[PDB]
């Protein structure tokens, strides 16, 4: 929900640790036009 | 690969990415009916979630 994003030549990156990662508030919103995974699935993220 | 793959690719080979539950041993599922992953019902060929 931030205002400005970095470029793809200088792509931003955030370290995540010391939190609980609730995907329900994220993934169950139609505001995303794409969501596609490569070693995991949306129906099991919160169990990982 | 040498008999079975193709230069732009072969794409006939479906697997299944979803199911309400695990299948029983030596079960075969041919159903292709849309997987309602979200809380919304979802008739028609696709939807969000
Ligand atoms: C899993 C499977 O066999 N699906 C086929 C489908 O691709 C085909 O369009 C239909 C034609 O009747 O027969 C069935
Ligand atoms: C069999 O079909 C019923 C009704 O749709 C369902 O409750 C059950 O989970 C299915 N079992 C398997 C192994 O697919």
């Amino acid at each position: 929900n931030a205002t400005r994003f970095a470029s793809v030549y200088a792509w931003n990156r955030k370290r995540i640790s010391n939190c609980v990662a609730d995907y329900s508030v994220l993934y169950n919103s139609a505001s995303f036009s794409t969501f596609k995974c490569y070693g995991v699935s949306p129906t099991k993220l919160n169990d990982l | 690969n040498n008999l079975d793959s193709k230069v732009g690719g072969n794409y006939n080979y479906l697997y299944r990415l979803f199911r309400k539950s695990n299948l029983k041993p030596f079960e075969r599922d041919i159903s292709t009916e849309i997987y309602q992953a979200g809380s919304t019902p979802c008739n028609g060929v696709k939807g969000f979630n």
